[PDB]
């Protein structure tokens, strides 16, 4: 999962 | 948005529809291009193709359950092209690029005629 | 092989299908979650979905145009779970976590229930 | 376009  | 993103996500659902074409599981259209047929998703030619788009979106059209396209078309080139809708990765070989490309103007796949452009270009 | 990768190709191929879903192209099926109904894609939610794998690869439920789930199941955590299989983002909030875990454990989608263990266990 |  990230930041986008 | 204040969102949060799962980076391998389109890859996954990618790889389960082509698990899903494999297994003949709602595949729901018959692609016939000469004497061959192709099951297919809808919805995946229509992500990837102008053509599939095009004819899918026409309310006469949408509910045909089987699509013959040009005669002129080769069944590699399409099953080519198939693949790489369904798995991102194109076979491209110095024996069929010519038959890929011609596929891909006719099904309006402009970024695979880009880079069959730019193979053809270092050849020559 | 021998293959090319477009490594934007599937992000591409959801955005589509997400473009699909938002102007009711080919969508196939209505999912009701106690008032409210969503319509989808099914080969999107089975490739998402541990559970709806299962209901579309049954016999039976395959032929239903329509979806009932348990009572239990908030339509607000439904509809955060259903926009980010069509597009990998998942608008998670203190104010709907717990019913976007709770739905994403009743559709088997491990990679959320996964993200959602772990913000709650920073809270604590 | 990448080698995978
Ligand atoms: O080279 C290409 C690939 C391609 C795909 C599509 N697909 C769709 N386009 C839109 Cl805007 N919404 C939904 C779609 F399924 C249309 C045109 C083109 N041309
Ligand atoms: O957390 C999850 C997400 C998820 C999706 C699927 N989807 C499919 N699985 C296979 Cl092997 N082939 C085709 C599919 F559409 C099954 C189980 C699970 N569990
Ligand atoms: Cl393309
Ligand atoms: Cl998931």
């Amino acid at each position: 999962w990230v930041i986008p | 948005d204040s969102c949060i993103q799962f980076t391998r996500h389109a890859s996954d659902v990618l790889l389960n529809l082509n698990r899903l074409r494999s297994r003949d599981i709602l595949t729901d259209v018959v692609i016939v291009v000469s004497r061959e047929q192709f099951r297919a998703h809808k919805t995946v030619l229509m992500a990837c193709s102008g053509l599939f788009y095009s004819i899918f979106t026409d309310q006469l059209k949408c509910n045909l359950s089987v699509i013959n396209l040009d005669p002129e078309i080769n069944p590699e080139g399409f099953c080519i092209l198939l693949d790489f809708m369904y798995t991102s990765r194109l076979n491209l070989r110095e024996g069929n690029i010519m038959a890929v490309m011609a596929t891909a103007m006719y099904l309006q796949m402009e970024h695979v005629v880009d880079t069959c452009r730019k193979f053809i270009k270092a050849s020559e």
